[PDB]
């Protein structure tokens, strides 16, 4: 009720094999596109999903076996032997970026608009990849530190500015998955390891600070010896002339007793609506108020295991592509979110937050 | 490492 | 450290 | 080194 649930596209329908619709080969930067690599008889492929265009695809064999779309943009990252990368304007067919790396590349993805994020055995970078250098290699960022010993890992955020960071991993640990982050401020050259499966900068506009926003990091937790599941939401960098300042948030995650082996797999926020979409491995979408961090609704989208997600529709909302290569997205109604806030949750204080952040109806 | 993410 | 987290 | 794809 309070939410839309649709299905941008069904990948199976496009003709790619089960064998490539997981982490390893489907890569969804943005919205925008989905890129499955491809192989057959030794030759490697790029499908290119275009969800801005009808779902039209665009199949090129390739001699990279890692590809990934830039957000909006028709630009193509490649990569070979772990170490080559060569980045492609599809529309004027120029090369951007064309370098060997010092170490195999075992993650990478689009941090912003500008800068594409690196992370190897040991090391943390980026490249500044329309800055017309091509061969310039990747800035090292950091090195990696001790905490993500072991892990496979699976994300790397920033906020907008580039001077925040945060880098996933996971590991299996007595059965089940725990989450392990590298956080990183580039302005004191530290990091600092925190316990968590997903991550992600975002923006709040608090009254009595105008139409500047401030900051704050969003990280969702499993405790992998409890089964406890934990939300956090603070600031991060508050410029002294905003008096609104945001008041740390902790809230629980709720994981039925029989799912076991579930964690937080993607987070997204609407920064216009302030709202969290949290989505699990098995597909439990939870959402949250990002100024109060009160839980507003839990249900399950999909019985398939999601491996990725992305921001829908603007940023306001979440979309994710789970085992069976469907693309599922999830975003509040307009018309209904007051309205469910003032009904179902008997909740006015956080219906008039909700309404006034948005300038929604109901209230 | 296993692929733990696609278990 | 750097947050309180 | 050749392009990793042909435009």
């Amino acid at each position: 009720l309070p939410i839309e649930f649709t299905e941008l596209v069904d990948l199976m329908s496009l003709g790619i094999s089960p064998q490539f619709l997981d982490f390893r080969s489907t890569t969804f930067e943005s919205d925008h596109f989905v890129t499955v690599r491809e192989t057959k008889d030794g030759t490697n492929s790029v499908a290119i999903v275009d969800l801005a265009k009808g779902n039209e695809v665009t199949r090129k064999n390739m001699g990279g076996d890692s590809a990934i779309m830039h957000p909006s943009q028709m630009v193509i990252s490649v990569r070979a032997n772990g170490t080559i990368v060569q980045i492609f304007n599809l529309e004027t067919k120029s090369k951007l970026k064309s370098f060997t790396l010092d170490e195999p590349v075992i993650f990478w993805r689009w941090l912003s608009e500008t800068t594409l994020g690196f992370v190897t055995a040991r090391s943390i970078l980026t490249s500044n990849v329309f800055d017309g250098n091509v061969n310039a290699k990747p800035q090292l960022l950091t090195l990696r530190h001790a905490n993500l010993n072991n892990t496979q890992i699976i994300n790397f955020v920033a906020n907008k500015n580039l001077d925040w960071f945060a880098v996933v991993g996971i590991l299996q640990e007595n059965g089940r998955i725990a989450g392990r982050i590298q956080l990183f401020s580039k302005q004191r050259n530290i990091s600092q390891a925190i316990d968590g499966h997903v991550a992600i900068f975002t923006n709040i506009l608090l009254e009595g600070n105008g139409s500047t926003p401030v900051q704050v990091f969003v990280t969702g937790n499993r405790n992998a010896t409890t089964g406890a599941g934990e939300l956090r939401i603070i600031e991060i960098d508050h410029d002294a002339s905003l008096p609104s300042q945001y008041q740390k948030e902790t809230t629980d995650i709720f994981f039925p007793p029989d799912a076991t082996n579930d964690f937080p797999i993607a987070v997204q926020v609407s920064e216009k609506y302030g709202i969290i979409y949290l989505l699990t491995k098995y597909g439990f979408i939870h959402l949250y108020e990002l100024e109060t961090g009160t839980n507003l609704f839990v249900n399950r989208i999909t019985a398939e295991s999601v491996f990725t997600a992305a921001p829908y529709n603007h940023e306001n909302g979440i979309a994710c592509i789970n085992k069976k290569g469907q693309v599922l997205a999830v975003e509040i109604s307009t018309s209904q979110i007051v309205p469910y806030i003032l009904n179902k949750l008997s909740n006015v204080a956080l219906a008039l937050i909700v309404a006034t952040r948005g300038g929604l109806p109901g209230a | 490492i296993p692929d733990l993410i696609d278990l």
